[PDB]
RNA sequence: AAGAACCUUACCUGGUCUUGACAUCCACGGAAGUUUUCAGAGAUGAGAAUGUGCCUUCGGGAACCGUGAGACAGGUGCUGC
RNA sequence: CCGGCCGGGAACUCAAAGGAGACUGCCAGUGAUAAACUGGAGGAAGGUGGGGAUGACGUCAAGUCAUCAUGGCCCUUACGACCAGGGCUACACACGUGCUACAAUGGCGCAUACAAAGAGAAGCGACCUCGCGAGAGCAAGCGGACCUCAUAAAGUGCGUCGUAGUCCGGAUUGGAGUCUGCAACUCGACUCCAUGAAGUCGGAAUCGCUAGUAAUCGUGGAUCAGAAUGCCACGGUGAAUAC
């Protein structure tokens, strides 16, 4: 699914745990109701954006990790609705047979 | 279906009025499954009938239902190539059933307040056949006395 | 002593004890009028009890969980079934013939993929 | 008293493995109530089966966990030590609780 | 096209899932993705070694590699130096240790994916799909099955068209689950094209 | 419409404007950042906001101030 | 029966007959009703005089009818003179509120047209 | 499409880059990294500090980084006849 | 102290595993001395019990080269690649599929009873305490038969409106907000306040549905930072009709 938007997938992915899995002090502690809502809260959110447009997580499209497939998307798989298929009915993923009730 | 003769499913007596005819009754008027709505207004509309009838509920509706009941109803049969009017005697089961649905059918219409009000009206009306519902019977029977000329 | 029987039509499951002695039917703690009022049918918990007559004869301790209100009764209606057998194959005869110990298994079907709701399937677009 | 608590796919590979952790227990320093089943955790999937359109066409999945308990009410010396590095039982998730 | 898998309807029945582990589901994404790792790579790897399944099994950190394979000695080598070779990289990909096992299978015939490979391999040096085919489909009834059904779809022959053309030889009973059928495809890649190559083997009725 | 802590703008918007307003008037200011809000020290400033392929210049009143910059500058055209 | 600009009902309960002046609505209605000291199960048939002049001052701290009309009308009219993106759309005859204009918008952009 | 504000995004506008964002090599220089400043819409370009490890053929290593060179890498471009 | 709270119990519901059971097996006609058909007992269930999965050879050179693989063909200073915006949400109009309606078997208030299934670690997030309310602070427990999202709603029971474009509808807009998020103007969701449109049962046509089905009420999940009236599941009440 084209290779660049996989490997531009692995920036989003690696710079985000870099940053904002450590950085969310930066908007979570300091924007909040105490005595920081003056002066302190207007720069959180003035040095938020001086960070790099991705990071965030929102950013993070998630998508199948075989192919790259942006849409029908597994997270308890990671991967896509046709190549969990094709792995499922193969014997790849454990216990995981075709339903009926 | 085509060749699958298979019979019908049994029915429940009311509580108050444990029977049969009036259980019907409340299938037929009942909306979006709603019987504890339906029960509540057959039963207001028959105790209401049986205070102005001066009568019982059983017999009160037996007297208002037969003033509305087909005794020949016409269907219509191509049997060569044409298409003309048939009539037929109804079966004892279809032809009470018959009945009340053009007595709830009357009262669908006819908007006086409650609907407990106007099949209490209806059901009246009935008895000294005069409602919407003798009419559709009165319709019924003249097609038929009309179209005898058709086996 | 202290007979009893299940019952469970529709999800819900009952769980009907019963003795001789007193007329009352006590359920979940409350009483039946009070428990079961206007929604259909009250008295089908005491339809089983007319062929064989309770009046004041048999007393009920009910409990019952799951389903909704016609479910329970219904459930209860099959426990009671079920619970009188002090008079074994005696009371069966006349009961069974009216229906009564049939389970009645009919469950809700489930949902079908690609149909709207069990069997309701969407339209029809022809052109 | 050691509550043991232990999962898994198959429901036939988990039976022997609860068999041989009661057995290597019951027997080599006494005590046990037995296999507490517990609920089965049925986590359903339905994806589209085609690569392109056809809505319609779906496979319905699932995994069936199996869960099952031991539960023993008394902390043997026997008993406690059999349970750590003596287990094995491949695919058969394991967690000891004191 | 409409038939279903016959692998994946017999799973929890007659066949066995090739990947036998549990994992929360936390572990479980990340755990399947590095199973697909190992087995992408020791498919590619061992190629002319002829390996028909890989299965793969994770107690308690650490993951037992199996290889299902008729010809066992070029798996190992001389001494088990490829054993240990394999050991080295696929424990470094998939997650810590490693514990590969080789399993034996006299009967090469029998197993689908060894069947649909020989025919591949086949296709693939200019041999007649019907030459492969059919000597694929009276091989293995000599030996010991009950079934056999070869699907060929495709161009073949450098054909202007494609043709699905199929041989049989015995009982297949696709919508039996109690029966047990060998299934697996392979894909040939010509300089016509991608010849698809489907193989059923029905072994034995339970 | 969104935001209690802090009505919002770009770092880079702030520091231009700032910048700006000291020094004093002289011409449209090429910006990009749409979502950014309008403070009352933008007031006479003629600011060009990016519509999608050129930008619009927007002289900035009195009641231009609670809104944002992307509200004065139409992006599809029509008829 | 007569306060803020309009308000003559009559065989209405209290908080249904303040919702027909502008700017009173339902809960408006009840807090109207509450400070006042009247009970909302009442008609202004029922009610006294002496009671309907204290819903006279009460309605009067809220801003109703034209001065309300006043203050909407401000405020279209400002977003119009700005030519802002609302403004555009209002003059228009198009809907606002970010919404679908494609199939539907018959609400404000009216019934069906020729072609 | 099992979910378009950005991302997704394949489209447009303008800015931009050509062994390239992603890969193994032939080899030149450096641990990798981390903190932090400036111009810019941002891509980017310019820095300033600190750190300077697992084996010694020690003209080298096994990774990582950034140069020049080509084998090339890349294409959700067309063809489901 | 009066709540499965308590020791305790291991009956029962439930939970799983391992199993019995239903086969025209049994009787009675009918059939042709057959298959079989009808009807009957016993039975929880009766003639494939209900439901699901399972889709023959092949058809439409059906769909997909944009999931992936793939032969050729074309592109390689651009048809490749990084970035800010914008766009995919445009709107004289036409159709498809839904939802909410047009009310009185109904609308709004107060008294309060009955589910099933599923979900959860940068998770689900109690009790609290602030708020008219979205929510906001402090934090309890739970990788769960325990802990949490979670009061199911139709349903009763009282009240009140009495057939009005209505106390029906709740569109559309103005203002004030809340959460998520680098960011909510293009272009989110929800909340409050005011606002109060079309609509009085729908032309020719026409669709689904044979019982826990249609109808109708809520409920959950997947994708998902946020963003369902869709999709996928779950259970409430529960009909009519089949000559
Ligand atoms: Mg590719
Ligand atoms: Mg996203
Ligand atoms: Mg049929
Ligand atoms: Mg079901
Ligand atoms: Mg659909
Ligand atoms: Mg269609
Ligand atoms: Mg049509
Ligand atoms: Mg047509
Ligand atoms: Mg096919
Ligand atoms: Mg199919
Ligand atoms: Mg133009
Ligand atoms: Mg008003
Ligand atoms: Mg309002
Ligand atoms: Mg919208
Ligand atoms: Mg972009
Ligand atoms: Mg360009
Ligand atoms: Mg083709
Ligand atoms: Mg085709
Ligand atoms: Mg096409
Ligand atoms: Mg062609
Ligand atoms: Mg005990
Ligand atoms: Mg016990
Ligand atoms: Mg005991
Ligand atoms: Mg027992
Ligand atoms: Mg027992
Ligand atoms: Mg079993
Ligand atoms: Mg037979
Ligand atoms: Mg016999
Ligand atoms: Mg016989
Ligand atoms: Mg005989
Ligand atoms: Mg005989
Ligand atoms: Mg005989
Ligand atoms: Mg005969
Ligand atoms: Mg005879
Ligand atoms: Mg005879
Ligand atoms: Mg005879
Ligand atoms: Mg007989
Ligand atoms: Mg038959
Ligand atoms: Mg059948
Ligand atoms: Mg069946
Ligand atoms: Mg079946
Ligand atoms: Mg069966
Ligand atoms: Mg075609
Ligand atoms: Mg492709
Ligand atoms: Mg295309
Ligand atoms: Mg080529
Ligand atoms: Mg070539
Ligand atoms: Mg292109
Ligand atoms: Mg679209
Ligand atoms: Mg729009
Ligand atoms: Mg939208
Ligand atoms: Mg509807
Ligand atoms: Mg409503
Ligand atoms: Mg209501
Ligand atoms: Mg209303
Ligand atoms: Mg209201
Ligand atoms: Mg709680
Ligand atoms: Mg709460
Ligand atoms: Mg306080
Ligand atoms: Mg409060
Ligand atoms: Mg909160
Ligand atoms: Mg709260
Ligand atoms: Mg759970
Ligand atoms: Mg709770
Ligand atoms: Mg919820
Ligand atoms: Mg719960
Ligand atoms: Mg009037
Ligand atoms: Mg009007
Ligand atoms: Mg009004
Ligand atoms: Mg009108
Ligand atoms: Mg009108
Ligand atoms: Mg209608
Ligand atoms: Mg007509
Ligand atoms: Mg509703
Ligand atoms: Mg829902
Ligand atoms: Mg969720
Ligand atoms: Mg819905």
């Amino acid at each position: 699914a084209k290779q660049s938007m996989k490997a531009r997938e692995v920036k989003r992915v690696a710079l985000a745990d870099k940053y904002f899995a450590k950085r969310a002090e930066l908007k979570a502690i300091i924007s909040d109701v105490n005595a920081a809502s003056d002066e302190d809260r207007w720069n959180a959110v003035l040095k938020l954006q001086t960070l790099p447009r991705d990071s965030s997580p929102s950013r993070q499209r998630n998508r199948c990790r075989q192919t790259g497939r942006p849409h029908g998307f597994l997270r308890k798989f990671g991967l896509s609705r046709i190549k969990v298929r094709e792995a499922a009915m193969r014997g790849e993923i454990p216990g995981l047979k075709k339903a009926s009730w | 279906p085509r060749r699958r003769v298979i019979g019908q499913r049994k029915i429940l007596p009311d509580p108050k009025f444990g029977s049969e005819l009036l259980a019907k009754f409340v299938n037929i008027l009942m909306v979006d499954g709603k019987k504890s709505t339906a029960e509540s207004i057959v039963y207001s509309a028959l105790e209401t009938l049986a205070q102005r009838s001066g009568k019982s509920e059983l017999e009160a509706f037996e007297v208002a239902l037969e003033n509305v009941r087909p005794t020949v109803e016409v269907k219509s049969r191509r049997v060569g190539g044409s298409t003309y009017q048939v009539p037929v005697e109804v079966r004892p089961v279809r032809r009470n059933a018959l009945a009340m649905r053009w007595i709830v059918e009357a009262a669908r219409k006819r908007g006086d307040k409650s609907m407990a009000l106007r099949l209490a009206n209806e059901l009246s009306d009935a008895a000294e056949n005069k409602g919407t519902a003798v009419k559709k019977r009165e319709d019924v029977h003249r097609m038929a006395e009309a179209n005898k000329a058709f086996a | 002593n202290q007979y009893y029987g299940t019952g469970r039509r529709k999800s819900s499951a009952a769980r009907v004890f019963i003795k001789p002695g007193n007329g009352k039917i006590v359920i979940n703690q409350r009483s039946l009028e009070q428990y079961f009022g206007r929604e259909t049918a009250r008295m089908v918990v005491r339809q089983p009890l007319e062929l064989v007559d309770m009046v004041e004869k048999l007393d009920l301790y009910i409990t019952v969980k799951g389903g909704g209100i016609s479910g329970q009764a219904g459930a209860i209606r099959h426990g009671i079934t079920r619970a009188l057998m002090e008079y074994d194959e005696s009371l069966r005869s006349e009961l069974r013939k009216a229906g009564f110990v049939t389970r009645d298994a009919r469950q809700v079907e489930r949902k079908k993929v690609g149909l709207r709701k069990a069997r309701r399937r969407p339209q029809f677009s022809k052109r | 008293r050691i509550r043991i608590r232990l999962k898994a796919f198959d429901h036939r590979l988990i039976d022997q493995a609860t068999a041989e952790i009661v057995e290597t227990a019951k027997r080599t320093g006494a005590q046990v109530r037995g296999p507490i089943p517990l609920p089965t955790r049925k986590e359903r999937f339905t994806v589209l089966i085609s690569p392109h359109v056809n809505k319609d066409a779906r496979d319905q999945y699932e995994i069936r966990t199996h869960l099952r308990l031991v539960d023993i009410v008394e902390p043997t010396e026997k008993t406690v030590d059999a349970l750590m590095r003596l287990d094995l039982a491949a695919g058969v998730d394991v967690q000891i609780s004191l | 096209g409409q038939k279903v898998h016959p692998n994946g309807i017999r799973l929890g029945i007659v066949k066995p899932w090739n990947s036998t582990w549990f994992a929360n589901t936390k572990e479980f994404a990340d755990n399947l993705d590095s199973d697909f790792k190992v087995r992408q790579y020791l498919t590619k790897e061992l190629a002319k070694a002829s390996v028909s399944r890989i299965v793969i099994e994770r107690p308690a950190k650490s993951i037992r590699v199996t290889i299902h394979t008729a010809r066992p000695g070029i798996v190992i080598g001389k001494k088990g130096e490829d054993v240990e070779k394999l050991r080295k990289v696929v424990a470094d990909i998939a997650g810590v240790p490693a514990q590969i096992n080789i399993a034996e299978v006299r009967k090469p015939e029998l197993d689908a994916k060894l069947v649909a490979d020989s025919i591949t391999s086949q296709l693939e040096r200019r041999v007649m799909f019907r030459r492969a085919m059919k000597r694929a489909v009276q091989n293995a009834m000599r030996l010991g099955a009950k079934g056999i059904k070869v699907e060929v779809s495709g161009r073949l022959g450098g054909a202007e068209i494609a043709r699905t053309e199929w041989y049989r030889e015995g009982r297949v009973p696709l919508h039996t689950l109690r029966a047990d059928i060998d299934y697996n495809t392979s894909e040939a890649h010509t300089t016509y094209g991608v010849i698809g190559v489907k193989v059923w083997i029905f072994k034995g009725e339970i | 419409r969104s935001l209690k802590k802090g009505p919002f703008i770009d770092l880079h918007l702030l520091k231009k404007v700032e910048k700006a307003v000291e020094s004093g008037d002289k011409k449209p200011l090429r910006t990009w950042s749409r979502r950014s809000t309008i403070f009352p020290n933008m007031i006479g400033l003629t600011i060009a906001v990016h519509n999608g392929r050129q930008h619009v210049p927007v002289f900035v009143t009195d009641e231009m101030v609670g809104h944002k910059l992307g509200e004065f500058a139409p992006t599809r055209t029509y008829r | 029966a007569r306060i803020a600009g309009i308000n003559i009902p009559d065989h209405k309960h209290a908080v249904i007959a303040l919702t027909s002046i502008y700017g009173v609505g339902k809960t408006r209605s009840k807090a109207i009703l509450a400070a006042a000291g009247i009970a909302e199960d009442v008609k202004i048939s029922e009610l006294s005089e002496g009671q309907i002049d204290t819903l006279r001052d009460e309605v009067a701290k809220f801003v109703v009818e034209g001065d309300l009309r006043r203050e909407i009308s401000m405020s279209i009219k400002r977003l119009m003179d700005l030519g802002c993106y609302r403004g555009l759309r209002h003059r228009r005859g198009l809907p606002v509120r970010g919404q679908r204009t494609k199939t539907n918008a018959r609400t404000r952009k009216g019934p069906r047209k020729p072609i």
